[PDB]
This record gives structure tokens, C-alpha cells and sequence, in this order.
């Protein structure tokens, strides 16, 4: 499992 | 720009159609056209911009990692010499990726950040600036690597300072900023302890504020909190 | 062409790297460069060309179907008028798709087909010609629609005639040609009975020839035979 | 399930 990052605010 | 003749509202409409069609390059071009109209972006429009470019650069980053892995294997002892092609093609993908990052950073600098006065918009754009310097840092190997890393850090830090002063600990923008800055610490800045501390503190402070939220806000915040927990589980 | 300065072997090598990186537009551009060197293609190289362009046009076709569905819903009674944007963007995707089809057809006409003398290469390229006219037919609505359909039919028919004379009924090229020509009959030519007859006859003749095959050839042939059966199950 | 077509020979 690759670590998580996000692009969205919600 | 090629979008200069299209109405702002039509660009936004077409960005949404492009998303539905999974045409993320088109989506990003439409949103760049909308930004270049010079007006501030609404919350929905900021998220269209972010989603579009993240999908574009995400494909480039995944391709770069595949090619970089092949290139490293070719540079092991016992590997047969296959010529310059792997390096050349990895460099081609890398240059295209850097160009997309420079495009996003250019939109942020001209002039999204300077016109963003509300905490939600300013934090959003500063997080984006940190993210796109971070993607440049992933491929950087030369004299500017340290300055690229520090540019990401500085953008994230300003976003963190605003978010802690002006937003509740459950705010989804604040949570996603912390998630990404924690990953920056772990895998760019060689600071896994800072990454773990940030993720844990962010999770715990959000947990304590969940009682203030509606059901729908609770769903938004707990989703990102689970990503913080997922990273902590991976790292510990 | 932008690939004119790169060695044929380097273009082939980079096409394979692009496939591994899921960079299908690059893969197709590299393979177009290789075709334009003017030499015939080996079996492996023909499959790289086909895989590359199929992935490119497959994304365009899926996007076109999404946009066409939205456009049709907007043209129902009770739907609010939203302006020209859906049509414009569907037309943009359609024009790009047609350009890719024209590029592939151009490579086949200049000069892959005329130099292909062995049954395996000639059938492969004629099947491709039928496929890319079929993709043009999927979006055609004007004065040339019937001629586009007949161009697909004629290419498929010549490929079928060669394949039946020169190849065993289990040959994977022959099987995939029959699969695709059957779909042409079903959904382009409005001939579902011909589509079903072709798929059933192809399946049954292949079944009777499986006893002649090695384990590895058996695996290749039965995989495509299962696709024929899948279509027959859907259609009956 | 969408009907099947193929681009490859094998
Ligand atoms: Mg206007
Ligand atoms: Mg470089
Ligand atoms: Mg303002
Ligand atoms: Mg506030
Ligand atoms: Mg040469
Ligand atoms: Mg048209
Ligand atoms: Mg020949
Ligand atoms: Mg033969």
C-alpha cells in the first residue's frame, strides 16, 4: 500500500 | 492562450464534462484558461483546478517511477548495456512533468495566491504550491535540489500557520494539508519522526473536534483522518 | 516527422518502455516513427503498433460515448438549454478521434498493406484497416457514412478471404478478425444474424482443430474462442 | 458486460 496524499479540499 | 477566446463559464462547463469523460489533460487546459481570465476562483472551481492537474501529473509521476526503476536496474553490475534510450525516455517524461509543475506554479504566482485573502482559498493555494514543488523535488538531482525542497517546505509552512490560526482542526483543507506535509517530511525531507508527529497530532486534534460537526461534515473529516491513520500504520 | 532523427531500433525500444509506463500516446508516436522508416514490421512490431493505437483510440472512444450520451440527454424534452458547449466538446473529441483513425489508415495505405505478402501480415493489416474504418463509422452521421461502413466491410472481407484460404481455423489472428467482423455486423451493419452466424461458425471450426495444437497454442486460441462465446451469450 | 473486440494477434 502506497502512502496517501490528496489533491482536493473535500 | 488557446482558451483566450472561450467564455469563463464555458471553460468551467467543459472542465466538468472533461472530468466525466476522464479527459484530464483537457480538464486541466480548460481550468488553466479559466484561471487566466483573471477572476478569483470559487471553492468548486479551485477543486476542479486541483483535480485536473493532479490527474495529469499523477500519470507522469507513475510513468517516471517505472522508467526510473528500469534505469536503476540497467545501472547494476551484470546488467547488459542497452544504450542511451532508457535515460533519454526517462528524461523526456521528466521534462514534461517539470513543465506541468512549472505551469501550475506559474498560475499560483500569477496571480492566484496574491489575490487569495480568505483562509480557505489562501491555504488551498499554498498547499498546492507545496505539492507542486514537492513533485519537482521527487525528480530533482542537481544544484537546485535543496532550494526546491525548501520552497515546498516554506509554502507548506505558511499554509500550516494560517490553517492553525483560522480553521478548526477538522477542516478538510487543513487535514489534507497536514497529510501531504507529513508525507513531505517522511519521504522528501528525510524526517520520518516529524512526519509521524505531524500525522498523529493532526489526527488526535481532529478526533477531539468531531463532536461539533454535522453528519456530512463528520463524513468529510473522518475520511481524511483515515488516510492519516493509514500512513501512520504504514510508518510504524 | 518528429521521429525522423531517431534510430528504428531505438523507437522500438522506447515503444516497449512507453507500454510499461502506460504512456500509450508516446508508444503510438514511437511506433508511427518506426513504420515511417519504410521497412516491413515483424510480428512483435505489428502487435506493438496495434496495441499502442488501440489504447489511444480506446480512450477517445470511451470519452466520445460519455459526451454523446450527455448530448442526447440534453436533447430530450424537458431538458434545460445549456448552450453549445456539450456539442462543441463532443465535436472536439470526435475530431481528435478521427485524426487518429486517419493517421493509422494512412500508415496502412503508405505503405504497410502493399508490402505485406505473407498471410499473417496481410490479414493483420487488413483487420486493422477494417477496425479503424469501423471506429470512423461509430461517429459518422453524414453523406459519407455508407462509404465508411463499406470501406470497413471491404477490408474485413478481404482479410477473411485470405485467412480462410491460408490459415488454420485456430489461428489467433483469424479468430480475432472474426470476432471483430462479427461485432461490425452486429452493431455497425445492423446484421445481428450475420454476426451470430459468423461467431458460431468461427467458434465451432476452431473447436474442431484444437486437437492439433500444443499447450501454448491451445491457450492462445481458447482465450479468443471464449470472447466469441461471451459475445454469443450476450446476443442470444 | 460490453461485447468484446481485440487489437492484438495473440
Ligand atoms: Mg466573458
Ligand atoms: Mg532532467
Ligand atoms: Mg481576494
Ligand atoms: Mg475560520
Ligand atoms: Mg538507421
Ligand atoms: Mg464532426
Ligand atoms: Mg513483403
Ligand atoms: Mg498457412
Amino acid at each position: 500500500g502506497r502512502r496517501a496524499t490528496v489533491p482536493w479540499s473535500h | 492562450g488557446a482558451m483566450g477566446s472561450m467564455e469563463r463559464a464555458s471553460l468551467i462547463q467543459k472542465a466538468k464534462l472533461a472530468e466525466q469523460a476522464e479527459r484530464y489533460e483537457d480538464m486541466a487546459a480548460f481550468m488553466k484558461g479559466a484561471v487566466e481570465k483573471g477572476e478569483e476562483l470559487s471553492c468548486e472551481e479551485r477543486n476542479l483546478l486541483s483535480v485536473a492537474y493532479k490527474n495529469v501529473v499523477g500519470g507522469q509521476r507513475a510513468a517516471w517511477r517505472v522508467l526510473s526503476s528500469i534505469e536503476q536496474k540497467s545501472n547494476e553490475e551484470g546488467s547488459e548495456e542497452k544504450g542511451p534510450e532508457v535515460r533519454e525516455y526517462r528524461e523526456k517524461v521528466e521534462t514534461e512533468l517539470q513543465g506541468v509543475c512549472d505551469t501550475v506554479l506559474g498560475l499560483l504566482d500569477s496571480h492566484l495566491i496574491k489575490e487569495a485573502g480568505d483562509a480557505e482559498s489562501r491555504v488551498f493555494y499554498l498547499k498546492m504550491k507545496g505539492d507542486y514543488y514537492r513533485y519537482l523535488a521527487e525528480v530533482a538531482t542537481g544544484d537546485d535540489k535543496k532550494r526546491i525542497i525548501d520552497s515546498a517546505r516554506s509554502a507548506y509552512q505558511e499554509a500550516m500557520d494560517i490553517s492553525k490560526k483560522e480553521m478548526p482542526p477538522t477542516n478538510p483543507i487543513r487535514l489534507g494539508l497536514a497529510l501531504n506535509f507529513s508525507v513531505f517530511h517522511y519521504e522528501i525531507a528525510n524526517s520520518p519522526e516529524e512526519a509521524i508527529s505531524l500525522a498523529k497530532t493532526t489526527f488526535d486534534e481532529a478526533m477531539a473536534d468531531l463532536h461539533t460537526l454535522s453528519e456530512d461534515s463528520y463524513k468529510d473529516s473522518t475520511l481524511i483522518m483515515q488516510l492519516l491513520r493509514d500512513n501512520l500504520t504504514l510508518w510504524t
